[PDB]
């Protein structure tokens, strides 16, 4: 029985590692796919081809997109641009009114969020209501056109508020849906490498645990907090020792080795 | 060039914004005719259509004093509006 120690995948494959042998460990790999989930950090995939991309959708940036362009609209932050003269802009607020600065801005968002025919169907509507084109179509053609740029739209209070949650409705299920596929699309592991698990399920790593778990937050905060999980976990430096306990090669050429702890 | 006075008769309009207008009507002495306010807004819509404008969303006419060259003053200022 021997003792090996390893700093990179290429010195653990030519080692040649059996049963019975101490093995330490030190890298940086990702966890498989605790406070970490649907990380666990006690399986790590160590592998020199790290093809799995960090978890980004077009489609929740186009959701987050279009509640950016509404917010901006209905709630302004303190810095945020206003597309109507200080006047008109003075005028609203003593008025007690709500107006959309840019209602081409709202709709080119929504059609490229919603590019499907059947996607939004009741934001668009509502959208086609507060403007003068005929059907969806029509208006997303004005929009292409050039013709609803920077064009304001009145509304009252009771419409802002169908408006603000029919946005809030039709955006969350993208980013939920998003979710979902991007945690699945992690499930699939590279050819080759190492798979180095705990025998006693503990981790491999040091790492921060999150404040509270991504699954009881909203979608737009769920998508950001598991973004940020995984930039962490996904190359995040371990340190694995112990006994092992276990070696095979599994159908995708992976490794796995279980180790068990050292007193 | 149509008036409006309350916010909510454009709701469901379309309209770009084209910026302030106003108009105005003085009485150099306190002896001449009072400031007349429809002359004010007839120079307000006359001006908006110097903009190119379909329509004026009236602020406020409030008939001020403290201005300088007539004793009492009509200051009528609104914003100038294209529906589409």
């Amino acid at each position: 029985a021997q003792t090996i120690e390893a700093t990179s995948v290429k010195q653990l494959a030519d080692a040649g590692v059996r049963v019975g042998d101490t093995l330490r460990i030190s890298g940086t790999g990702m966890c498989n796919i605790s406070p970490f989930l649907p990380f666990d950090c006690s399986q790590i995939i160590w592998n020199d081809a790290r093809s799995l991309p960090l978890p980004e959708s077009e489609l929740v940036n186009k959701a987050t997109a279009l509640t950016e362009a509404v917010n901006r609209q209905l709630h302004p932050k303190p810095e945020d641009e206003s597309r109507v003269s200080a006047s008109l802009r003075s005028a609203i607020q003593k008025s007690g009114m709500v107006l959309l600065d840019d209602f081409g801005d709202i709709v080119l968002k929504t059609a490229d969020l919603c590019s499907a025919k059947d996607d939004c169907v009741r934001l668009k509507n509502a959208l086609v209501n507060l403007g003068n084109s005929k059907d969806w179509d029509a208006l997303v053609k004005r929009a292409n056109a050039g013709k609803l740029d920077g064009v304001n739209v009145l509304l009252r209070p009771v419409s802002a508020e169908s408006l603000d949650n029919l946005v809030a409705t039709s955006t969350a299920p993208f980013i939920t849906h998003e979710t979902a596929r991007a945690a699945q699309s992690l499930n699939s592991p590279a050819p080759g490498g190492f798979l180095i698990v705990s025998d006693e399920g503990s981790d491999f790593v040091d790492q921060p645990w999150p404040s509270a778990s991504l699954y009881d937050y909203p979608p737009q905060e769920q998508w950001n907090a598991f973004q940020k999980l995984a930039q962490m976990l996904m190359h995040t430096p371990f340190n694995a020792e112990g006994i092992v306990t276990k070696i095979f090669t599994d159908a995708n050429g992976t490794q796995h080795i279980g180790l068990h702890p050292i007193p | 060039v149509r008036i409006y006075t309350n916010a909510e008769e454009l709701v469901g309009k379309p309209f770009r914004d084209l910026g302030e207008v106003s108009g105005d009507s003085c009485q150099a002495s306190n002896q001449d005719s009072p400031p007349s306010i429809p002359t004010a807004r007839k120079r307000m819509q006359i001006n908006a259509s110097k903009m190119k404008a379909n329509a004026v969303l009236l602020h406020s006419c409030e008939v001020t004093s403290g201005t300088p060259g007539c004793y009492r003053q009509a200051v009528c200022i609104g914003s100038a509006l294209n529906i589409t």
